[PDB]
RNA sequence: GUGAAGAGGGAAACAACCCAGACCGCCAGCUAAGGUCCCAAAGUCAUGGUUAAGUGGGAAACGAUGUGGGAAGGCCCAGAC
RNA sequence: CGAUGUCGGCUCAUCACAUCCUGGGGCUGAAGUAGGUCCCAAGGGUAUGGCUGUUCGCCAUUUAAAGUGGUACGCGAGCUG
RNA sequence: UGCUGAAAGCAUCUAAGCACGAAACUUGCCCCGAGAUGAGUUCUCCCUGACUCCUUGAGAGUCCUGAAGGAACGUUGAAGA
C-alpha cells in the first residue's frame, strides 16, 4: 500500500566526530561509508541522502596493517599522452593526508549524483582542531 | 655477483643468508662465489 | 635462547633506569639511552639484569637475546668506552684531526673534512693512523665505516683506509 | 528495501537481521518483511517488542 | 624581491677594450608599495606595488580607494612580489632601482610579442614536406597526427597550429651591465620579452 | 548435456559453464547455485589451527637454516655439540 | 568480400624495456688505460651520404651513441606512388 | 655498501634498530592554473524610498529612485581570423 520513502525536506540530518588516530583505514572507511549513506537509519531510502554529516579528524594518524605503509600504491592518470602518476601510502600522507580517507570512502560510496552528494557529507582533517563547533557535532566510535 | 635462479654452497666457507626476501650466498674466501636470488 | 639465559652484570657507578620499555644507562664515559622493542620484557633481579620473552608474541627469544647483547655492549661502553684503530696505507695519504673534524687527504683533488656525530673522541698517534674512541659501538662502527668508505682497500697494493685487525686479499697482475 | 530497513532498525536495538529473523521464526512469528519494515519506521516502541520477542529464542 | 619597469628598446654598450654588448634598456620608475600581505590575514608574506601615473578619470573608484588606503598616487597597474623571510617593507614606501646595484644577474619576465594564429612550422619547428616531387596541397601542413585503431584518438598536448605568443615568458640570468640611478634605468645584457613599451617584471636571478 | 529454439539467479561483463525450465497477477513466505565489512540483499557469526608472501588475487624445471605439524634416528653427569 | 586501401619513402609521432650513449653498482683471467660479463636504471639523447623501389644489407665518412621492439609489419578522408 | 645485533654462546647488513646510496621517483627552475561545484583568500568600492496584493512565499506587483560599475558607440594598437 505504497511503503514509506524518506522525503528530503523532512530528513533531519545529524553531525558526528570520529577520531581516526590508530584506526584501521578500511575498517574505519567502511563504517564511515555506512553512516554517510544512512544505512544505520531505519528510514533508509536508496534514492535519498538520509545519512549523517561526519567530521574525521586526525586523518594523518590512520593505521594500516602489514607492509602497506610503503607497499600500498595510489595510481592515477593525468589524462595525458603517457602520464601515469603513482604515490605510496607514506608519500600520500607526507603530501595530502586528507586524500587517504577521502579515496578509501569514495571507493565504498555509490557512483553517481547521490554518491557524490553523500561524499560532500564527509569532512576530513589532518589536525585535531575542526572549525565546525557551530553544529555541536557529537562524538562517535 | 651472479643472479642465477639456483644458488648453492659452492665451497666450504660459502654461507646462505636471506636478506630482504632474496636468498643470497655470501663467501669469505672467493668473492667469485658471491651470488644472489633463487 | 642461550644468550638471553645469561644475566648481564652491572658494575658500580652505572645508573640503570627502566622507563617502561625505554632504557637509560648512565655511567662515567657517557649517558646512553635505548628505546627497546615491545616484544622484549626486561627487569632488575639482584645485581645482574634479566631479559625475558613476552607471552603471546611470536618471536620472543630472538628479540630478547638482542636486548641482552645490546645492553651487554651498552654497559661495557659506559664503563670502558670503545675504540677503533684505522690505518692509511699508501704514499701521500694523510690523516690529521682539528677539533671534531677529521681532515683526510686520500689522493683527491680536494681534502675531505669528515664530521664526527655525537660524543666521538678522534685521535692520531701517527700521521697515517686514526684511533677514535667513544661510548656507542653503533656510532663508532659507522664513523669508522664512513672513514673507510672514502677509500676502501685496493686489492693489489692494499692501498686505502683499513681496520687494524682486518686482513686484505691482494692478487697479482695478469 | 524492507530487509535493509529491518536490518537497520534491529541494530539500533542491538541485534543483526540474521539473528532477529531466526529469533522470530523460532518463536513462530508469521509477520513479513513488508510490515516489519512498516513498523520499523512508524512505531519503534512497538518494534522493540519484536526484538525482545526474538531475544527470548 | 623584484621591480616593474617599461621596456625602452635596445642599444649597445661598447666596452673600452672593444667588446660591444647588446643591452635592453629597462626604465624602472619609483615602484611604490600599495599593500603588504602577511601570514595573519593572507597566509603568506608579500608586497603589492605600483608604478607610472594613471589619469584620474580613467582609474575607477574601487582602485582609487585602494590607493587612498596606502596614500600613494594611482599608478598604472598592480603587481605582487613574495618576500624572502628576512626582508620587510611598509605601505607607501617607494622602492627604487638601487636594489639591483648589488646584484649581477637578473630574471626578466614579460609578455612575449603576439604572433597570432601560427601554423605548426612556425609554432613547433615542424618540417615542411617536399615542395614539389608530386606533393598535392600539403607543403606546410602538419602531416599525420596519430596512429590508427589502437588509440583511435589524438593524444593530449599534440603539437598543432594555434595561438603563438602573447604569453608570459621569462628569460633567466641576464647579466646587468649598468644601473643608472639618475635617469632610473637598468641596462641588461641580451634581449627580454615583449615590444618597446611592454611592462617587464625584473627580479634577482633565482638560479645563482 | 546445454545453446541453436530458454528467459530468470550466479560465474565483474560472458549463446554453449554452475543453478533452474517464464500461463497471468500480488509492495507475501521457504530454498538452489552462489553468497553475507562497504559499492550491493544477508555473519565485522562461533570455535581450533595455518598463512606475513597482499600469498589469497596467473606459471615450471630447479634453488633455499621461511614456517607449521608429525613419525623416527645420532650423545651426556665418565659433562657431547 | 552490399570493399577493413597491402611494400617503401616523407610528415608527425607515441609507448615498452629484453639499455646503444650518458648516470649508479658486484665479480673479473680488474696494476693503470681500456675492457669482459652481470645487476639497477626508460630522464634526455640516439648520424649524413653512395648503390638499390627497397625494408634490410654492403660500402665511405662521422658520433658520446648511431639500441631492439609495439603502435592495422603506427601514420594515403595527411603527402608521395 | 655498511654499522650494531639476535633467532643459532659463534657467525651474519636485520629478525628490534641505524646510516650511505643514481640523469629514475617527490620537490627545486619555467608556464597554465578556483567550473579546485571542495567554485578559495586579501584589499578597495557602491546601493541604507514607499505603497499594494496575498493560496503568508526567499511570493506577484504600483511608484519614486538607476549607484558602484559595465556594456554599447567612436578614434585605435608592437592585440587580433
Ligand atoms: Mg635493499
Ligand atoms: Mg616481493
Ligand atoms: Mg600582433
Ligand atoms: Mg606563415
Ligand atoms: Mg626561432
Ligand atoms: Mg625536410
Ligand atoms: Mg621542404
Ligand atoms: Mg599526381
Ligand atoms: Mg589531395
Ligand atoms: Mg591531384
Ligand atoms: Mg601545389
Ligand atoms: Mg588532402
Ligand atoms: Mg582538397
Ligand atoms: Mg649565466
Ligand atoms: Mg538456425
Ligand atoms: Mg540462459
Ligand atoms: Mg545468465
Ligand atoms: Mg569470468
Ligand atoms: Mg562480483
Ligand atoms: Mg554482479
Ligand atoms: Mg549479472
Ligand atoms: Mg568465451
Ligand atoms: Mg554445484
Ligand atoms: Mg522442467
Ligand atoms: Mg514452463
Ligand atoms: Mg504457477
Ligand atoms: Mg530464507
Ligand atoms: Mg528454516
Ligand atoms: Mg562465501
Ligand atoms: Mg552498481
Ligand atoms: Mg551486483
Ligand atoms: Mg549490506
Ligand atoms: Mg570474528
Ligand atoms: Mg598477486
Ligand atoms: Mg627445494
Ligand atoms: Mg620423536
Ligand atoms: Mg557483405
Ligand atoms: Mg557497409
Ligand atoms: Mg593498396
Ligand atoms: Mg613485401
Ligand atoms: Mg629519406
Ligand atoms: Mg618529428
Ligand atoms: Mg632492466
Ligand atoms: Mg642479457
Ligand atoms: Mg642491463
Ligand atoms: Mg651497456
Ligand atoms: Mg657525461
Ligand atoms: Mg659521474
Ligand atoms: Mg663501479
Ligand atoms: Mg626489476
Ligand atoms: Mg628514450
Ligand atoms: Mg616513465
Ligand atoms: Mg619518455
Ligand atoms: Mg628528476
Ligand atoms: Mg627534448
Ligand atoms: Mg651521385
Ligand atoms: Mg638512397
Ligand atoms: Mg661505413
Ligand atoms: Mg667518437
Ligand atoms: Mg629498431
Ligand atoms: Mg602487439
Ligand atoms: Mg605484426
Ligand atoms: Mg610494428
Ligand atoms: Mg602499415
Ligand atoms: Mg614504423
Ligand atoms: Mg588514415
Ligand atoms: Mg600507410
Ligand atoms: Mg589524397
Ligand atoms: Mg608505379
Ligand atoms: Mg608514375
Ligand atoms: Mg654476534
Ligand atoms: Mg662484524
Ligand atoms: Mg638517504
Ligand atoms: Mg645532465
Ligand atoms: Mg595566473
Ligand atoms: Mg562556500
Ligand atoms: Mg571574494
Ligand atoms: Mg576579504
Ligand atoms: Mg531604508
Ligand atoms: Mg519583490
Ligand atoms: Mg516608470
Ligand atoms: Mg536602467
Ligand atoms: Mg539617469
Ligand atoms: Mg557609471
Ligand atoms: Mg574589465
Ligand atoms: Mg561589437
Ligand atoms: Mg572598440
Ligand atoms: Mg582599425
Ligand atoms: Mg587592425
Amino acid at each position: 500500500m505504497k511503503t514509506f520513502t524518506a522525503k528530503p525536506e523532512t530528513v533531519k540530518r545529524d553531525w558526528y566526530v570520529v577520531d581516526a588516530t590508530g584506526k584501521t583505514l578500511g575498517r574505519l572507511a567502511t563504517e564511515l561509508a555506512r553512516r554517510l549513506r544512512g544505512k544505520h537509519k531505519a528510514e533508509y531510502t536508496p534514492h535519498v541522502d538520509t545519512g549523517d554529516y561526519i567530521i574525521v579528524l586526525n586523518a594523518d594518524k590512520v593505521a594500516v596493517t602489514g607492509n602497506k605503509r610503503t607497499d600500498k600504491v595510489y595510481y592515477h592518470h593525468t589524462g595525458h599522452i603517457g602520464g601515469i602518476k603513482q604515490a605510496t601510502f607514506e608519500e600520500m600522507i607526507a603530501r595530502r593526508p586528507e586524500r587517504v580517507i577521502e579515496i578509501a570512502v569514495k571507493g565504498m560510496l555509490p557512483k553517481g549524483p547521490l554518491g557524490r552528494a553523500m561524499f560532500r557529507k564527509l569532512k576530513v582533517y589532518a589536525g585535531n582542531e575542526h572549525n565546525h563547533a557551530a553544529q555541536q557535532p557529537q562524538v562517535l566510535d | 655477483m651472479k643472479v642465477r635462479a639456483s644458488v648453492k654452497k659452492l665451497c666450504r666457507n660459502c654461507k646462505i643468508v636471506k636478506r630482504d626476501g632474496v636468498i643470497r650466498v655470501i663467501c669469505s674466501a672467493e668473492p667469485k662465489h658471491k651470488q644472489r636470488q633463487g | 635462547s642461550r644468550v638471553a639465559k645469561a644475566p648481564v652484570v652491572v658494575p658500580a657507578g652505572v645508573d640503570v633506569k627502566i622507563n617502561g620499555q625505554v632504557i637509560t644507562i648512565k655511567g662515567k664515559n657517557g649517558e646512553l639511552t635505548r628505546t627497546l622493542n615491545d616484544a622484549v620484557e626486561v627487569k632488575h633481579a639482584d645485581n645482574t639484569l634479566t631479559f625475558g620473552p613476552r607471552d603471546g608474541y611470536a618471536d620472543g627469544w630472538a628479540q630478547a637475546g638482542t636486548a641482552r647483547a645490546l645492553l651487554n655492549s651498552m654497559v661495557i661502553g659506559v664503563t670502558e668506552g670503545f675504540t677503533k684503530k684505522l690505518q692509511l696505507v699508501g704514499v701521500g695519504y694523510r690523516a690529521a684531526v682539528k677539533g671534531n673534524v677529521i681532515n683526510l687527504s686520500l689522493g683527491f683533488s680536494h681534502p675531505v673534512d669528515h664530521q664526527l656525530p655525537a660524543g666521538i673522541t678522534a685521535e692520531c698517534p701517527t700521521q697515517t693512523e686514526i684511533v677514535l674512541k667513544g661510548a656507542d659501538k653503533q656510532v663508532i662502527g659507522q664513523v669508522a665505516a664512513d672513514l673507510r668508505a672514502y677509500r676502501r682497500p685496493e686489492p693489489y697494493k692494499g692501498k686505502g683506509v683499513r681496520y687494524a685487525d682486518e686482513v686484505v686479499r691482494t692478487k697479482e697482475a695478469k | 528495501l524492507w530487509i535493509a530497513r529491518i536490518n537497520a532498525a534491529a541494530r539500533q536495538n542491538g541485534i543483526s537481521y540474521s539473528k532477529f529473523i531466526n529469533g522470530l521464526k523460532k518463536a513462530s512469528v508469521e509477520i513479513d518483511r513488508k510490515i516489519l519494515a512498516d513498523i520499523a519506521v512508524f512505531d519503534k516502541v512497538a518494534f522493540t517488542a519484536l526484538v525482545e520477542k526474538a531475544k527470548a529464542a | 624581491i623584484g621591480l616593474v619597469g617599461k621596456k625602452v628598446g635596445m642599444t649597445r654598450i661598447f666596452t673600452e677594450d672593444g667588446v660591444s654588448i647588446p643591452v635592453t634598456v629597462i626604465e624602472v620608475e619609483a615602484n611604490r608599495v600599495t599593500q603588504v600581505k602577511d601570514l595573519a590575514n593572507d597566509g603568506y608574506r608579500a608586497i603589492q606595488v605600483t608604478t607610472g601615473a594613471k589619469k584620474a578619470n580613467r582609474v575607477t573608484k574601487p582602485e582609487a580607494g585602494h590607493f587612498a588606503k596606502a596614500g600613494v598616487e594611482a599608478g598604472r597597474g598592480l603587481w605582487e612580489f613574495r618576500l624572502a623571510e628576512g626582508e620587510e617593507f611598509t605601505v607607501g614606501q617607494s622602492i627604487s632601482v638601487e636594489l639591483f646595484a648589488d646584484v649581477k644577474k637578473v630574471d626578466v619576465t614579460g609578455t612575449s610579442k603576439g604572433k597570432g594564429f601560427a601554423g605548426t612550422v612556425k609554432r613547433w619547428n615542424f618540417r615542411t614536406q617536399d615542395a614539389t616531387h608530386g606533393n598535392s596541397l600539403s607543403h606546410r601542413v602538419p602531416g599525420s597526427i596519430g596512429q590508427n585503431q589502437t588509440p583511435g584518438k589524438v593524444f593530449k598536448g599534440k603539437k598543432m597550429a594555434g595561438q603563438m605568443g602573447n604569453e608570459r615568458v621569462t628569460v633567466q640570468s641576464l647579466d646587468v651591465v649598468r644601473v643608472d640611478a639618475e635617469r632610473n634605468l637598468l641596462l641588461v645584457k641580451g634581449a627580454v620579452p615583449g615590444a618597446t613599451g611592454s611592462d617587464l617584471i625584473v627580479k634577482p636571478a633565482v638560479k645563482a
